[PDB]
RNA sequence: CCGAAGGUGGGACAGAUGAUUGGGGUGAAGUCGUAACAAGGUAGCCGUAUCGGAAGGUGCGGCUGG
RNA sequence: GGAGAGUUUGAUCCUGGCUCAGGACGAACGCUGGCGGCGUGCCUAAUACAUGCAAGUCGAGCGGACAGAUGGGAGCUUGCUCCCUGAUGUUAGCGGCGGACGGGUGAGUAACACGUGGGUAACCUGCCUGUAAGACUGGGAUAACUCCGGGAAACCGGGGCUAAUACCGGAUGGUUGUUUGAACCGCAUGGUUCAAACAUAAAAGGUGGCUUCGGCUACCACUUACAGAUGGACCCGCGGCGCAUUAGCUAGUUGGUGAGGUAACGGCUCACCAAGGCGACGAUGCGUAGCCGACCUGAGAGGGUGAUCGGCCACACUGGGACUGAGACACGGCCCAGACUCCUACGGGAGGCAGCAGUAGGGAAUCUUCCGCAAUGGACGAAAGUCUGACGGAGCAACGCCGCGUGAGUGAUGAAGGUUUUCGGAUCGUAAAGCUCUGUUGUUAGGGAAGAACAAGUGCCGUUCGAAUAGGGCGGUACCUUGACGGUACCUAACCAGAAAGCCACGGCUAACUACGUGCCAGCAGCCGCGGUAAUACGUAGGUGGCAAGCGUUGUCCGGAAUUAUUGGGCGUAAAGGGCUCGCAGGCGGUUUCUUAAGUCUGAUGUGAAAGCCCCCGGCUCAACCGGGGAGGGUCAUUGGAAACUGGG
């Protein structure tokens, strides 16, 4: 149901991405629940951000990150805050 | 017209190709010195022909830019 | 472009010298050397308008959007579009002394390439913020009208400061109005777009 | 944890003819977009007297409500001044 | 049972079109008068009636915008 | 943050309209045309559509198949041919989940459709979490497969057979209903929790590994309840339209009791009664219209718009219906009726581009029958994977915005030549040529990114399960992988000013003038108005001016216009005081004081999504644009203070 997804922003050969708290039945660009920060890809070297506290917040109600959103996640760690908490 | 509605217009450069049964491009220009004409007949357009022998004011009255 | 033309119709030394004036002091053309009457106050606002777009060879796109930008910007809102036409970057090549015009200063951001603070600009129109070491590639490091341009020595003005050998232009707080023109009337090419 | 507060008017009974109801005019006025002076308007309500209790010309409460029938959804809550 | 469509019927609204017609406007120095503007040669106008090719006239009352 | 000008006259001042100078388009037309970035591109016929795709997937639910050969044998011509059930792959059918999302269109719709704010004690919610209890015991069919039979096909019927995570009994269950006790709490119906009994209501296995063969376990799935989350429903305050030359409109309409129906309240549906309901604060009727965030203009108030982008709505050839499913009364589902297209063997069948491309038509007028699932979503799967015309890109169009161009420095013989000339020259004018020089772009040739993070597969380590170091889940690393765009942006070297400017105007407004031809003709015009033989207004040339790959015309908005005047106008004579009164509704209300708190002001809380305008920084070579951060916008709801004024007592 509940996902957190990218959402895109951007023009057009210089995507962007808004780390976005959606359902799977809206649309990509469309309606949704809240937004934790960002995503850039096309910058040469890193730069994701992530809330960090309110992506927590909807991990535990159930929200089922994508792969993308999952590593994401991974990178700033907070799927081992979630595994953290579920070892609570 | 493709309405339906005939109106007088006008025909505004020097010598025109227009017979009977033309098809005309009509754009709205007031005709001060005749009255009841309130269109101009635009030059140049699907078969009224660009004017004869004209130089300046070249896109009005339809004329390609004509050799040099 | 002509761009003598454009100076003896304007009736100012666009370059700012003893050219372009002297033994043609009238307008251009066959109603020129006859006296001319003055003109109304729509004619002295494109007199000043056009004196200082002719000045930067600017287009009215471009004049039209430095205006706005300059009246977002505070203060006085013709200074503040002086300043920005005096940030443009084909004016801090003519006025490091890098050409003899702003023709020859465009031609060298366009292609004979000038560089901010690294890598290159291509762009007469960018707009150069202070603190910004303008400099050429060790390519066109020296070459013929920059080696002429350094030859003839020219003033530096006060809101710049420029390097003969290392050739690196930088700045300093803000190019103040009065160090600017002393020709060009502001503040009536305010009232030219004020309408 | 208080449940949330429904919506209560006051208003006059304009007629008591309907089988164990009354209409209300709310007298609740209000102003302009353009020219800013603020004028009237009287918005009349079905609202249910499950006692019947009402008569013409009575200041009354009413609560809002479940939709009662068609276009019922308000009651009453404590009558207020009745009409002489 | 409900029920779309269809059928019959009598009305309501709206657009065309119609012999003919009535007023209106605009137009090449057309015809008849000259009603108004001056005391415009009967001061003019307003309302109303009436008559008259036509502007108009006449009555009654009112008005000065004599 | 606010500019005016021409035109009623013989001359003038007011009134007064008209006309112009501006910015905008999903614009079109005309002349012209270089590239790059980013956006946009049927406004008209919700006209009709050839073709191609746009929704499938799971063999870890199931039965049957097709291959295949690890070993096992077979018959001989050395060319070959089987039969046992290895792995291994292929999937008509059952079945589950999806098809209700995503994509299109704006026809309907003037009212809960939408915006904003609430209320639900009157509600539904698959998949997703989290927790708690479970998952026993049997039964009977059916597709496929065959064998007939009927059909032109579409396909259909008959007898056989067979399995499931299909379906059905049955047990056990804290649901649900009933009945009786409590306890506490409201907003009328009422709400929450405890107990008891009665009546029923479940469930399903599959994969891997361990094995004493009983079973045991993980993962997935199944059932019941309770929360969260998400989506959905209904209801109310306010708000956004034109006509009164639309004034009367209703009868399931307006209430009641009772029943049915619904996920739910309800005339939602029906019986029986009552005579109600809406109404100049504009009912009804007619016309028009998707609404909004926003967009254009404006000093603002406003006025206009509702393209793109985003939310909600409604629609799917027209009207009606239900089915299934958690959710549809379903764009690419079904049944019916109508029109249209097609096939027919004349009995009967199939179809719905307002999905992406494209075709025909209507039109002033708007594009490719393209590549890819690499990235972001979706669906399914345990996953690999598959599907995806969403989406990423690519193509066409100056359609818009933005940025760089077509050269640059020097140059007086002011060359030739044009145009003009009182023939002294003036001008095109340093503008050509001279000299010097750059290469953005043009071209050739090399090098070549970010967009990629992953998924899955291994190895570790921590940890939860476990009968256990099996094995699997979860988290962290540690590797190996993956690009349609595309050798694209980009960088580097070589060469030549070589390839690259037009459009409109020049009487005034309005910047910019002369000459020749014409002779109230040809023609121009937005207005004043030009032209009847000395035309700066017509046509041409020179020139100048404006802009500039644009320019001009048109069509509509808004301004100008204080020309609907709230900001911000008027009525003695310019348009305008009802012929005058009596008065209902409405509006307005002298004084002192107490009180109230509806208006008013102020505070806190929530909210007015994202994008947009605005501010501040950042990244694209700058810019457009992108990105980050903030602000703004409510007569909005709840809540708290003030009491001068308006109102209330």
């Amino acid at each position: 149901a509940v996902k957190i997804r990218l959402k895109r922003m951007g023009a057009k050969k210089s995507p962007f991405y808004r780390i976005v708290v959606a359902d799977s039945r809206s649309p990509r660009d469309g309606r949704f629940i809240e937004t934790v920060g960002t995503y850039n890809p096309v910058a040469k070297p890193a730069e994701v951000k992530i809330d960090e506290e309110l992506a927590l917040k909807w991990l535990q109600t159930g929200a089922k990150p994508s792969d993308t959103v999952r590593n994401l996640f991974s990178s700033q760690g907070i799927m081992e805050k979630f595994h953290n908490a579920k070892q609570g | 017209l493709t309405n339906g509605i005939e109106v007088t217009a006008y025909i505004p450069g020097i010598g025109h190709n227009l017979q009977e049964h033309s098809v005309v491009l009509i754009r709205g220009g007031r005709v001060k010195d005749l009255p009841g004409v309130r269109y101009h007949i635009v030059r140049g357009a699907l078969d009224t022909a660009g004017v004869e022998n004209r130089a300046q004011g070249r896109s009005k009255y339809g004329t390609k830019k004509p050799k040099a | 472009g002509p761009s003598w033309k454009l100076s003896r119709r304007l009736g100012i030394s666009l370059s700012g010298t003893g050219k372009e004036l002297e033994k043609r002091p009238y307008a251009p053309g066959p109603h020129g050397p006859g006296q001319r009457k003055k003109l109304s106050e729509y004619g002295l606002q494109l007199q000043e308008k056009q004196k200082l777009r002719h000045m930067y060879g600017v287009n009215e796109r471009q004049f039209r959007t430095l205006f706005d930008k300059a009246g977002k910007l505070a203060g006085k809102h013709g200074e503040n579009f002086m300043i920005l036409l005096d940030s443009r970057l084909d004016n801090v090549v003519y006025k490091l002394g890098l050409a003899r015009t702003r023709r020859q200063a465009r031609q060298l951001v366009n292609h004979g390439h000038i560089l901010v603070d690294g890598s290159r600009v291509d762009i007469p129109s960018y707009l150069v913020k202070p603190g910004q070491t303008i400099g050429v590639r060790e390519k066109s490091r020296n070459l013929s009208i920059i080696k002429e341009s350094v030859e003839v020595n020219n003033f530096v003005p006060e809101y710049l400061t420029f390097d003969a050998e290392k050739l690196e232009g930088t700045f300093t707080r803000l190019p103040e109005r009065s160090e600017l023109a002393p020709e060009i009337n502001e503040a009536l090419i305010v009232e030219f777009y004020s309408r | 944890s208080e449940r949330n507060q429904r919506k209560v008017y006051q208003g006059r009974v304009v007629s008591d003819k309907m089988d164990k109801t009354i209409t209300v005019v709310v007298e609740t006025y209000k102003k302009h977009t353009l020219y800013g002076k603020r004028v009237k308007y009287s918005k009349k309500f079905k609202a249910h007297d499950e006692n019947n209790q009402a008569k013409i010309g009575d200041i009354v409460k009413i609560m809002e409500t479940r939709p009662l029938s068609a276009t019922k959804r308000f009651r009453l809550v404590e009558v207020v001044e009745e009409a002489v």
